[PDB]
């Protein structure tokens, strides 16, 4: 009753039978955006259920020796379905989204990944190691797509903040003797109504072990982690031609 | 009487804030043409 779950929205449906309860990201519920915050005039187009249904991006296998990875939002999806479509041909964007994080293994296993939502992800560089060099991250890092990136230094997130306090942020853990997946429902966050699914990733989802993977010799050792995400209350404004970037 | 012979379209308002926007549809209609006009 706490335990099992079913998360359905619009042709796809999610079921777990070892979950950890949902986390609702700062109490919030997402939602379209109101007459009162709203800037741009133009009537927004509101897809439903084309674009507010689960997608499932690729899977990543979980090594005794991994960092960590992470996405951007809403990169990940700037490029997949009639959502990527919409994100490309409006100037305009805002959403939600319901983030189901999965990885079972066995009552043999152990190890615990916390999955984290970081709004304002900002990357940073060693600077050139002696920190002499005021280098930036490339674009293949900043906006990794769909595949996701790998954190080379997990405990301070490839920013300069510790790891530690992550915690802070909505966020859920899958240790493998309790449950199989973690779910955060993220509501719009942005200091503007709408903002470019382009140029701004409004947060950041990562997946860190924070307790390495472990298991005797001889059990499964292929232990993927895949990610599936919903957006919700999807809305696009600033019609135009397609624009990738 | 002996001799008949000898017998501003603006006003301001307080706008204190910018009009808004009412939502409107689509009209697809003759006679009415708000797009013209006749500078």
């Amino acid at each position: 009753s706490d335990r099992v779950a079913q998360l359905t929205i619009g042709n796809s449906t999610i079921t777990t039978q070892e979950a950890a309860n949902i986390v609702i990201a700062y109490g919030e519920w997402p939602e379209y955006c109101p007459d009162t915050d709203a800037t741009a005039v133009d009537k927004p187009t509101r897809p439903d259920v084309s674009v507010n249904r689960f997608f499932t991006l690729d899977t990543k296998s979980w090594a005794k020796d991994s960092k960590g990875w992470y996405w951007k939002f809403p990169d990940v999806l700037t490029e997949v379905g009639v959502f990527g479509q919409n994100a490309q041909f409006h100037y305009l964007y805002r959403s939600g989204f319901c983030v189901h994080v999965q990885c079972n293994a066995s009552k043999f296993h152990q190890g615990a990944l916390l999955v984290a939502v970081l709004p304002e992800y900002v990357l940073g560089t060693i600077a050139g190691g002696t920190g002499n060099e005021n280098s930036h991250p490339p674009y293949a890092t900043t906006q990794p797509g769909q595949v996701g990136a790998v954190l080379t230094h997990p405990y301070v997130l490839d920013a300069g903040i510790p790891l530690s306090q992550l915690t802070v942020c909505p966020h859920q853990w899958i240790n493998l003797r309790t449950n199989n997946c973690a779910t955060i429902i993220v509501p719009y966050m942005n200091t503007v109504p709408f903002d470019s699914a382009l140029n701004h990733c409004n947060f950041g989802l990562l997946v860190i072990p924070v307790v390495p993977l472990d298991f005797n010799a001889g059990a499964t050792s292929e232990i993927p982690i895949t990610v599936t995400i919903a957006p919700m209350c999807a809305e696009f404004a600033g019609l135009r031609q397609a624009v990738k970037q | 009487d002996p001799i008949a012979d000898m017998i501003s379209l603006t006003a301001l308002q307080v706008l204190p804030t910018a009009a808004n926007t009412e939502a409107s549809s689509h009209r697809l209609g003759t006679g009415v043409v708000p797009a013209l006009q006749a500078a």
